[PDB]
């Protein structure tokens, strides 16, 4: 969130916050309930997104469920659609926050290579995240729309 | 580093579970005190050499401390105590702003309790210099505000006692 | 010579007296006596 | 700024422009006509501010004016209103860009040193700065008055 | 660094005066761009990662005299430096479309590059077509967006261009 | 009263006041308002 | 007095019709600068005293009407002028958020003419301290409600001369 | 309209508009999208409003449309459905002005005089009225129908 | 008779002051509006005997009292007198819509015109209807030839609707 | 209050409350735990406010301390801070009542006939009053400080 | 002649004190009583005549007090009683929307009781179509406004009787 980029920044020049963040806290505080009709739609619709983006997947790109790839058995399939949900948790985390600092420190620092520890690939896993933006978009009211737009954006930047 | 808004993520997260009602209570009831909090951290910031001036000036000046024989004779010692109690209302009012302690847990009162024993600090006075800049910041920023800092003044007091 | 004149108008007056004792000013002014400028007031004190 | 802060904090940790700053922004240049209308009126009442708060200070720190004091004389009491009279025209540029970044690289960071050396008292600035928020929030519409009272707040902090 | 806003303060403070109406109408023009500005560079950042990608498949299938051994950029060592050293002229570019002027690219990106790239044999030449590239195909995700573009958002770009490309004329 | 009338509401307000009630009530009405209750009293001479 | 609001609704009312769709768009208009309008009055009225104070300073003080043998002599006719400077101000306030001058029609120039020639009140310093309020009232409030102020103010400029 | 009748208000104590008068204007022309968006509710079902209430007053009242009465025949009855289309046009001119003194310059004032001459009974016109609050709240929203008919509540107590 | 200059011209002539940067402004405003106050001028006096006649067919068949013997428009004697006096109208609507302001309107056709109507029994009633029936055309005209058409042509019809008809509110 | 001012002013024209002043009645009455709690502010820190404007008025005005004016020794000088006392009540007062009316019946009307009769200077309680706003406005925040800046703006109106 | 917002300002005014909880508490319970009273006014805003007429006819007009020998019976005498009604009922509102019976201490009962035994009028008669016009009140604006409704009825006949 906003207050925790502000006192780390505070803190080693030695200094209170000053008006201009200041400003910039209240800003935020005025917006929970702006950003609570984007947190819940999201939160209640979750099993009608977390298959039609995974047929979504599939459909563009088969070979995580073609033998000899990824999600060919189902307790590789059911951890994959698993982590969906996972990413759609932690997505509504940063909705909440409005910043970055719960979608950094839980599930994007260091994920380029510990997939690579495991079988999957990164760029068909951009894929599945880019799917799941235009499945949780539809469903999204317009006119916010383009507030939880950037959230989806940025995982699509940080993976790839 | 833990906001309350970052704590009940971290609450939730531990379980995996997305947000309930109850943690949403949290969120609400933080979100309707942001422009409390606000008003408050301006004016310390404003008066943060006469906050650390009239605790001291009430509670410590012209006592055995500021006489010779303890603990505040020389000015090396005025320094650094001053420091201190600059300090202590410089982190509290991170808690002010964040709403949990987890400041005061992290990055005040993890050396400083072994560290005032082990120099022969007195205790039972920076715990009265802290209880006596309370009702000085409760009467600056007004008693809204002033039963705010009444939890994060004394964590410090909780902590160093 | 007629003029055409609104639904609600304020012709505007001249204080017989004070200037600024103008009640158009200050309401709570106009149950004052009106002094050395203004004209004579009577009142009635003593009866027979 | 704010948008030189938000862009040189998201230089720091080498990504793109956060979700988070990017709504910062945006909610700063949608302000940005509303601060302007702030500033002017400082400016359009320079003459006023002033001439009240100079005759608000003298009246509570006797000291100075009183021979042998820093500002005696009517040479160097007009100074001492030239010397308030850069603190209000820096203001209005902090209340402009959003920050104090206007007030800290041209009015703050070495201002203990250079008073020690002109021989005034340091807190008599704080007194005067004080007093001519007294005024200023005395211009203003009262949603207004936090907003610029704030960074009138803030160069009473790097005073005392 | 020095915003658009800030480079009009020390316009205004080194000659000691206040905001007049020059100031207030130039500033003013700067925030009723400033809504297309920001939504121009949140879909810069759309797919940045792609956007560095599609820019240099385009560049290096134009000028394959940078693939063949030959100019620097031969092995992965080079072609994945390459890709590095393209996405920070789309990153700052991002920072000067917000910040107004190009005084983030005057002291970030442009002072000692005409001297770090000679100590390397890296050419200057192709730089200034590969953000003549990012020049478009920056103007296509912001135009595909309904973000209107102008002079803003493709000025940044050829600040990059005629500043760090020796001048000929 | 001791002055012109104010407008045209102020005076409408009166002239259906004599179209139905009459001249004696006329009278009546200048004597109990507030302007002439409050701006005179109750024992003095009015004047211009 | 006639609101803009009203001069809408008396134009479509003597037609006989309802509100089309023409009329609505025209208190659209007015109601998209009813922000604008409304932070010109509370500016004002916090300060309507010093307005008069600040203009009366730069245009009538040390001149010859405040000297003996002027009109501004005799602080009966000192304290009269400076009540009537705040009756322009409190009337332009009113036809501010009227959006329409008819209040000045009304209330404001109906003797003024007439009235200062039976006074010996000189208008030819008194439309200057319009003037002169005029340029001061625009650096208090604004740069853009300063035209739109200052309209109602030329026409009582005008309507004096 | 709102303002209109606050300044004529404010003319009388002679003195600006209060801060609590202020917020009134400043909380009417930024709900003024929503007052017009009842109006037009008004305007474009009219024709079922005057018919049904014009129903609902003969059966209420059935010694209008007698011999002997007022509106008694096909001729003397169309204008007593004129006369509720003249009131229902102040109901209109009343929600959009967001007051009362368009209504009560136009059709309350000589009222009591005007129906007296033409020889109609006036609290059976103003009963009329009455039913013609209850079809436009029938049209209406939730919370429409309580502000833009307490409007409707003055008219039946103009008359009577 | 008074143009939107010339009365910009007393506005600042009676205080004695020259042209500032608020004159500077708002005279360019009329400025650029100016070729499109022209050219709506000449489509309005396209078809301006037309227009009359288009109009009070309009009005007089939706007020069907000002034909049958009521109100004076019975007799050719008053019909033909009547698209007379309702010519001037549109005539007196083309020369402020040229000149800015209202002023040729307030003192060539507005100054008594409430009082020559009731020395003749006209009507001052369906007269606001007449202008408001050509306001709203005269405005077909103008958006079927292509200029925009709002903030003015109707700047001058509506001064004829709220100065001549008497205020009810 | 704003009741009493809506009935005073309905009972002189003896009218049943038009239903433009009834939407004032509506915003206040239910707007009361807004108005109340700046009230709660200044009643809760009325031992800070005298003390820190008791020193601030003989400062500014020595002559009232020292022998030869009216205010000498620890007795006198009790009453002097009583005397603000009365005046931090009835500015609470007015905060609560939303306009000026319970201070004229408790603390303007024979003021200057009071203080004239007690030898005291009239001016110097409007300087004791006018550091009270000094720093009540501090205590309290920026969109309230407009509220109680009202009243006491017309304290100091009404002792000069 | 104050509504109950001074009330208890005055109230709190004697004896020194500043606003304490408990009467804090008295306005909050007025404070919450505010969405009903006023809608209770806009109820008898459109049957004020009404209710003047359905009080008298449950109670006076059929009776020897309008018979020839009583004193409702001239139609002098009628119109004045039929104003007293009416005007009980628009002070009772006013009284109601204030929030005590202290307006109806001012301008109801200090003159019209002794007026009545010095007239001529009957009395018991009034306070018999008070209550009559008491619960046709509750039976129109509701019984969740009659029941404090009937308590300023219930003050005039208090003081009446
Ligand atoms: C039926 C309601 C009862 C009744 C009434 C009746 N009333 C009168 C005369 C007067 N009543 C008043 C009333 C008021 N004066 C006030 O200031 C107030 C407070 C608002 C009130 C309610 C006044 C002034 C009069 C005198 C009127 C006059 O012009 O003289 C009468 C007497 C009429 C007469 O002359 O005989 C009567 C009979 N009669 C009943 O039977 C019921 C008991
Ligand atoms: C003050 C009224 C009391 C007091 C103060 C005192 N402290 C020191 C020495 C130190 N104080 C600290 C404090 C902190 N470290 C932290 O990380 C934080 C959280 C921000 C705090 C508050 C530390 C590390 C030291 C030791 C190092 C140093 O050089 O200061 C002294 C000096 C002791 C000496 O003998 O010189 C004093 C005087 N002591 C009192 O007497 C008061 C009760
Ligand atoms: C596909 C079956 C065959 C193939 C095709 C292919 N490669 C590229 C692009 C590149 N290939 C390289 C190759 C190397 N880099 C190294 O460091 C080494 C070890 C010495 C090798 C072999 C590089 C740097 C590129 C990128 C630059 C370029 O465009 O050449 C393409 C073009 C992709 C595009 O259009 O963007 C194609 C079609 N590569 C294989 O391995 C298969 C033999
Ligand atoms: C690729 C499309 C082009 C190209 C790139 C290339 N660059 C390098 C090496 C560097 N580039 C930089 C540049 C910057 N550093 C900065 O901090 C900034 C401002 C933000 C800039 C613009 C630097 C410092 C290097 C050196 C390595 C390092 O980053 O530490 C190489 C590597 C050269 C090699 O062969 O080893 C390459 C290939 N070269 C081209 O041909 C294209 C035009
Ligand atoms: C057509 C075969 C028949 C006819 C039709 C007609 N007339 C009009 C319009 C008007 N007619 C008059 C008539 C007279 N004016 C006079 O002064 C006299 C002498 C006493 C007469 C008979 C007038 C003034 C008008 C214009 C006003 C109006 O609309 O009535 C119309 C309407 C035209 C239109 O739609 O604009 C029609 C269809 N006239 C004839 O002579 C034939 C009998
Ligand atoms: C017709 C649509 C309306 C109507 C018109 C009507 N007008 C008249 C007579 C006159 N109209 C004028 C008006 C003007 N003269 C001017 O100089 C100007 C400013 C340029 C105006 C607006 C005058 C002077 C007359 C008198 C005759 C004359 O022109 O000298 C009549 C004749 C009345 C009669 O019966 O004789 C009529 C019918 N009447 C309507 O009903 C329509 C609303
Ligand atoms: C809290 C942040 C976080 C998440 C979400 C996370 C997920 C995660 N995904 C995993 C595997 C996997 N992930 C995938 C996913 C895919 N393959 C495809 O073709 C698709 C593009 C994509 C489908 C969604 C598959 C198929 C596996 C199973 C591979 C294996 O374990 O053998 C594993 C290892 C085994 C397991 O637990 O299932 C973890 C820990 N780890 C974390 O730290
Ligand atoms: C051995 C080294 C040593 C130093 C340096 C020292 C300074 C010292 N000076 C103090 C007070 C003081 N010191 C002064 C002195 C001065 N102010 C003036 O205006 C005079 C010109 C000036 C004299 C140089 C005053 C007035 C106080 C009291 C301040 C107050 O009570 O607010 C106090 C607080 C009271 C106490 O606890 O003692 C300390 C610690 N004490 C020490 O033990
Ligand atoms: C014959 C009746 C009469 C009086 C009294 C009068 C006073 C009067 N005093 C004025 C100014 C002034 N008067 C003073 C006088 C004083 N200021 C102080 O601080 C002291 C308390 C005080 C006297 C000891 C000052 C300083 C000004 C100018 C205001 C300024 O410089 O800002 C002015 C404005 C400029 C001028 O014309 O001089 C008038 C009109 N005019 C009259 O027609
Ligand atoms: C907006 C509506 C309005 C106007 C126009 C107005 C004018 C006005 N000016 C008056 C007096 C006066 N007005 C002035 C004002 C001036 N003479 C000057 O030299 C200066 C140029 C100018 C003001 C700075 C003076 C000097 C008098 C006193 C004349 C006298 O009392 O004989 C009076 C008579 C006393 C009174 O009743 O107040 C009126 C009515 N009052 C109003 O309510
Ligand atoms: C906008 C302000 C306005 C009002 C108030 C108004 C009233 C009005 N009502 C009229 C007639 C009438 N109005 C009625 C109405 C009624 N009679 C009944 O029996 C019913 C109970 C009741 C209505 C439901 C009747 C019967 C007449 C004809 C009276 C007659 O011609 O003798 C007339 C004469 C003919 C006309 O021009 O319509 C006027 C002027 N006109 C206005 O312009």
């Amino acid at each position: 969130t906003v207050v925790s980029q502000v006192i780390l920044k505070a803190d080693d020049e030695l200094r209170y916050p000053t008006t201009g963040e200041l400003k910039n806290i209240s800003d935020f505080l005025k917006t929970g309930e702006q950003r609570l009709r984007i947190v819940d739609t999201l939160t209640e619709n979750e099993k009608k997104i977390v298959d039609r983006a995974s047929a979504q997947l599939w459909k563009k790109r088969p070979d995580f469920i073609a033998p000899g790839g990824n999600a060919a058995g189902q307790r590789e399939r059911s951890l994959c659609l698993r982590d969906y949900g996972w990413y759609l948790r932690v997505i509504t985390y940063g909705i909440l926050s409005g910043d970055k600092d719960p979608i950094e420190s839980i599930g994007l620092i260091g994920v380029k290579e510990m997939y690579n520890s495991l079988g999957v690939p990164m760029p068909g896993m951009v894929e599945a995240i880019r799917c799941l933006k235009e499945a949780s978009l539809a469903l999204l009211d317009d006119e916010d729309a383009k507030e939880a737009a950037p959230y989806f954006d940025f995982i699509i930047q940080a993976m790839s | 580093m833990q906001d309350a808004i970052t704590s009940v993520i971290n609450s939730s997260d531990v379980q995996g579970k997305y947000l309930d009602a109850s943690a949403i209570q949290k969120l609400k009831a933080y979100f309707a005190t942001g422009e409390l909090r606000v008003r408050a951290a301006t004016t310390i910031s404003a008066n943060a050499a006469n906050i650390v001036k009239e605790a001291v000036a009430k509670s410590l000046l012209y006592s055995d401390i500021t006489r010779p024989g303890g603990n505040m004779y020389t000015t090396r010692r005025y320094a650094a105590c001053i420091r201190d109690l600059d300090y202590y209302l410089r982190y509290a009012t991170y808690a002010m702003l964040a709403g949990d302690p987890s400041i005061l847990d992290e990055r005040v009162l993890n050396g400083l309790k072994e560290t005032y024993n082990s120099l022969g600090v007195p205790i039972g006075a920076t715990v009265q210099a802290i209880q006596a800049m309370k009702e000085v910041t409760a009467g600056l920023v007004g008693a809204d505000a002033g039963k705010e800092m009444g939890i994060y003044f004394d964590y410090i007091c909780s902590g160093l006692s | 010579r007629p003029a055409p004149f609104g639904k609600d108008t304020r012709r505007i007056l001249i204080h017989n007296g004070a200037g600024i004792d103008n009640q158009l000013s200050n309401p709570g002014a106009r149950g004052n006596a009106p002094g050395s400028l203004g004209p004579k007031v009577f009142k009635l004190d003593q009866l027979p | 700024s704010i948008v030189t802060k938000s862009i040189v904090n998201a230089d720091a940790e080498a990504r793109y422009l956060s979700p988070g700053e990017l709504d910062r922004i945006k909610s700063f240049v949608t302000s940005g006509e509303r601060r302007v209308r702030i500033a002017e009126t400082m400016t359009g009442a320079r003459e006023r501010i002033i001439k009240e708060a100079g005759n608000q200070l003298f009246q509570k720190r006797p000291d100075v004016v009183s021979p042998g004091g820093n500002a005696y004389g009517e040479e160097m009491t007009a100074t001492c209103l030239r010397d308030l009279d850069y603190y209000l025209r820096l203001i209005t540029y902090g209340i402009v860009a959003g920050d104090v970044t206007p007030i800290e690289e041209i009015g703050v960071v070495g201002v203990r040193e250079m008073y020690k050396s002109l021989g005034t008292p340091i807190e008599a600035v704080a007194e005067g700065v004080r007093a001519m928020k007294s005024v200023a929030t005395s211009l203003l519409s009262g949603e207004d008055a936090a907003e610029a009272g704030a960074y009138f707040d803030y160069l009473i902090g790097a005073m005392s | 660094m020095r915003d658009a806003v800030t480079s009009l303060i020390k316009n205004y403070d080194i000659t000691g005066r206040y905001l007049d109406r020059d100031a207030i109408d130039s500033l003013k023009s700067y925030f009723v761009t400033g809504t297309a500005r920001v939504q121009a560079a949140a879909t810069i950042t759309a797919n940045a990662a792609e956007l560095v990608k599609q820019a240099a498949s385009q560049l290096f299938g134009d000028l394959p005299e940078l693939i063949r051994p030959g100019g620097n950029a031969y092995t992965t060592r080079r072609y994945a430096a390459c890709l590095r050293d393209m996405d920070y002229y789309l990153r700052y570019a991002t920072y000067a479309l917000v910040a107004g002027d190009t005084d983030v690219l005057d002291e970030r990106v442009l002072q000692g590059l005409r001297e770090t790239y000679n100590s390397l044999g890296v050419p200057i030449g192709p730089t200034v077509v590969g953000i003549g590239i990012l020049k478009d195909l920056a103007t296509e995700k912001v135009q595909a967006a309904g973000i209107e573009v102008g002079a803003y958002l493709e000025q940044p770009f050829d600040h990059l261009i005629s500043e760090l490309s020796e001048t000929d004329v | 009263l001791g002055r012109p009338t104010y407008g045209r509401q102020e005076m409408n307000s009166y002239f259906d006041l004599c179209s139905k009630k009459g001249f004696y009530a006329l009278v009546d009405a200048i004597i109990d308002s507030v302007e002439y209750n409050e701006a005179f009293g109750e024992d003095t001479i009015p004047y211009e």
